[PDB]
């Protein structure tokens, strides 16, 4: 029912080469200040989904060096992604998070031996997420997985405040999206009601991981190429949440009594994840990138003339401190200085592709029609990705067939 | 043992600054939040601040907010307490106490207490 | 401000007797509340927190109880070193606030 | 001999040491205190026929529109600056320019606040026509936290009012989001 | 995502912590407190056509002769069990 | 066996530690403390047909020009001899 692209497209002696030049994101690392409706600074952190949607010149009416070899019947022009460079220029860092009101009251591991502050209240807390380095790239924006407060449960209860239903939504990945933490990737805005459980950056926002299951359970692989991963974290310290316990341990296990006693504590009990070690041998970027094989049936080939990079790092999420005066004093005063919280993140985008045509046949246009009819009236022998925020990068106009005078194009030549 | 020693009781003129000290030993100073409290005679405990080693954090009742300043030093472990604009009502025994909050007790010390007097 | 008000301010009893002892608070407090007796020219000490719980060395006569605003202490059995001031003290906000201050004596 | 360098400062903005637990306290006009502090462990060779240069962060033009203020964000800028001898190494801290933008002179150890640190453009050394600034380059940087802290100080850009429940006493006053 | 759990207990035996400096010893009545933890990093795959047995120290028969106890240390056993769905790793 | 060699000194100039905090920057008359310490792990073997040599740090000749000077700074130099037996490792 479903063949591998490499039966019928044809690959060409063709190679150009794109470059996306400096990208700079900055801004801040936890949340978007607004005056009057109107972002001034939104939100840029090391702990962000990068999801770059790169648009591609046309092929057909592109200025073909070789136009013999085209025909404008039975015969259409692709491109094919070959090779792809990420050029990270920041230096290592290593993000900070935290929150100035966070349920942080015993721990547990009695070397601090916190002891629950009275009366209902929170606590300044600060910590790392993990270590997190995933790239992706394909023709087909990524889908990632979170779970949510979905439907209502079964029957007809009655209840006011108890323990949601467990949904496993799957969602396009946009530009926006927050990236998987150590406390689980969920919808802390609506399933979480304190706001008060997690750091700032993502109380108020949906984590969510891609899930790699359906990921490649696709039919036809248009939604990845090639993943790669590298994770680090290690619990660091634990401790506990106040409130009360709706889901209560059972008597048959811990026996109660006596003074200082009688009243069970929390059985809630997480931890702070830590990253540990950083290092440029570890680095999967600002190296060139080869193709062989996608695992899917699809050969680095970018229909419609769309492209998806996505790229966490948090090797260059150091967070930056700036300060100001408001005016100046004989002494060090507190109240003359304004302190804020700048974060920058720098990107290269570098492509080589290769030109790629096709045979159209009764059966190939049956094929290109079934998996997607969109292109079919593109080539001309509703797009709900408007509505989704992306990263937009445009490389019209700037392919290159002389790839000689880019470093990418040296280490292309390099190897075949 | 935890140990805490306030100062000698002290009397002072209307209008003038009081400094009150009390040094505490025998357990890990910094990591405790030491409050003043004061008691007057006739009248019920009330309670002035606290402040913790750490950082020098401190924090004022909303009535006293104004007419003290209060600091610690970590070189022998000790607080102190200053008062301006002495007013007449103000002669009271004054104390510094500190608790620690455990995961079941709570760990509970006074000083012995000192007579501040304000007259003309 | 958090305030609160004990009663009564002032009972007289004798040896052995069953004394209550109450204060009203002005906001809720749930269970953080505690108990403090002064001896005349000493630093009076915990005896009850948790609004139910007993301090460490302390007899099982002292018991606590009460929720919301009303809160309740009563001594089964009056011991001579027992006849001191009383206060009920809430730790739930700051700032601290105690009440006015309660003062058994022999009949 | 192999061996860790070492600086600090004496009078540092340290509010509070955050990791463990937090004290949310009412600063003082001084809470700066002596602090000792490592960076991060770097080895780096480039070579070339042309000086290499380096990014750093700075203050760029004015800021836009027609502006009024006292003690705003300033524009912050990638300034393209060669090397000369006599910079220092990038530390965890970022790469710019500590004696324009840290007002306090007080935020960093003393070795970094009059001066400007600046890491090596690797991307400038690519997609330059020639490749004249580099001919072979090694690194090799790794780096990790060890504590936790927040700074003292009043917050310019403060928290927004939807994410962050606050109320009752103690509070009103929030506590130090920034977290270094 | 890759991520590590926590477990603990409410009331533990944590008597006193002996790392660096030890408290008085002879215990209180009640000295059990809250402490939490996680546990050792494990991966593990089993592939067959018969189920897995494994096994735990567990109090087997009692002792030899005919000894009489109370609350004395019972007999140590090697006791050998299919895993089932529902056991939780060592 | 392997086993770590550990020093230390009874009265050894600890004034502060500044890790995460600092004490009052004024010290007492002698504020001298007792207190251990390692140092960094070292194996190396050299073979030769002549005595290696080793260089260490020290003052080096008077200051220049004619100074005065009491307690200060002296002129370092990286003075070379032959490594013979009996001298301290780094």
């Amino acid at each position: 029912k479903v063949v591998a692209t490499d039966a019928y497209v044809t690959r060409t002696n063709i190679f150009y080469h794109a470059s996306s030049s400096r990208l700079l994101a900055v801004g801040h690392p936890y949340f978007s200040i607004k005056r009057a409706n109107k972002t001034v600074v939104p939100k840029v952190s090391g702990y962000q989904y990068r999801v770059f949607k790169v648009v591609l010149p046309d092929p057909n009416k592109f200025a073909l060096p070789d136009s013999s070899l085209f025909d404008p019947t039975t015969q259409r022009l692709v491109w094919a992604c070959t090779g792809l460079e990420v050029g990270r220029g920041q230096p290592l860092g290593v993000g900070v998070s935290g929150h100035p009101f966070l349920n942080k009251y015993d721990d547990v591991e009695n070397s601090g031996s916190g002891g629950n502050p009275g009366q209902d209240n929170r606590v300044n807390v600060g910590m790392d997420y993990k270590q997190t380095q995933l790239c992706m790239v394909g023709c087909a924006p990524p889908l990632g997985e979170h779970w949510g407060k979905g439907k209502q449960c079964t029957n007809t209860p009655v209840q006011a405040g108890d323990c949601p239903p467990l949904e496993l939504i799957t969602s396009v990945i946009q530009d926006g999206d927050m990236v998987d933490t150590g406390f689980g990737a969920m919808n802390f805005a609506d399933l979480q009601t304190n706001k008060s459980d997690v750091p700032i950056d993502i109380c108020g926002t949906t984590c969510k991981y891609p899930d790699y299951l359906q990921m490649a359970a696709d039919p036809y692989g248009d939604r990845l190429f090639f993943f790669l991963r590298k994770e680090q974290m290690f619990a660091r310290h634990f401790f506990n949440r106040a409130g009360e316990v709706g889901e209560p341990v059972p008597d048959t296990l811990i026996i109660k009594g006596s003074g200082n006693r009688t009243s069970v504590g929390s059985s809630i009990y997480v931890n702070t994840p830590s990253g540990s070690l950083v290092s440029s041998e570890a680095q999967l970027f600002n190296k060139p990138y080869w193709l062989q094989k996608a695992q899917g049936h699809n050969n680095g080939i970018c229909w419609g003339n769309q492209l998806f990079v996505t790229v966490v790092d948090t090797t260059r999420s150091t967070n930056m401190t700036l300060c100001a005066s408001v005016t100046t004093s004989s002494t060090y005063t507190n109240s003359d200085y304004k302190e804020y919280m700048r974060h920058v993140e720098e990107y290269d985008l570098q492509f080589i592709f290769q030109l790629c045509s096709i045979t159209l046949s009764a059966e190939v246009v049956a094929y290109i029609h079934t998996m997607n009819p969109s292109v079919l009236e593109d080539w001309n022998f509703p797009d709900p990705y408007k509505n989704l925020s992306f990263w937009e990068v445009n490389l019209k106009e700037k392919f290159s067939s002389e790839l000689d005078q880019y470093p990418l194009g040296r280490k292309f030549l390099l190897q075949s | 043992q935890v140990q805490l020693v306030q100062s000698g009781s002290e009397v002072k003129k209307p209008g003038a600054s009081v400094t009150v000290s009390c040094k505490a030993s025998g357990y890990v100073f910094t990591g405790q939040y030491i409050h003043w409290v004061r008691q007057a005679p006739g009248q019920g405990l009330e309670w002035i601040g606290w402040i913790t080693p750490n950082t020098g954090g401190t924090n004022y009742g909303q009535k006293f907010e104004d007419r003290v300043s209060m600091t610690r030093e970590t070189s022998i472990s000790t607080a102190y307490m200053e008062l301006r604009s002495l007013r007449s009502d103000d002669t009271a025994v004054y104390y510094c106490l500190t608790r620690r909050y455990g995961h079941y007790d709570l760990f509970e010390y006074w000083g012995q207490g000192t007579l501040v007097t304000v007259s003309s | 401000d958090i305030q609160m008000t004990q009663s009564p301010s002032t009972l007289s009893a004798s040896v052995g007797d069953r004394v209550t002892i109450t204060c009203r608070a002005s906001q809720t407090i749930y269970n953080w509340l505690a108990w403090y007796q002064q001896k005349p020219g000493k630093a009076p000490n915990i005896l009850i927190y948790k609004a139910s719980t007993l301090q460490n060395g302390v007899p099982a006569r002292f018991s606590g109880g009460g929720s919301g605003t009303e809160f309740t202490l009563t001594i089964s059995g009056l011991q001579p070193d027992d006849f001191a001031t009383y206060y009920c003290q809430q730790y739930n906000s700051y700032p601290w606030t105690f009440g006015q201050g309660t003062k058994v004596e022999i009949k």
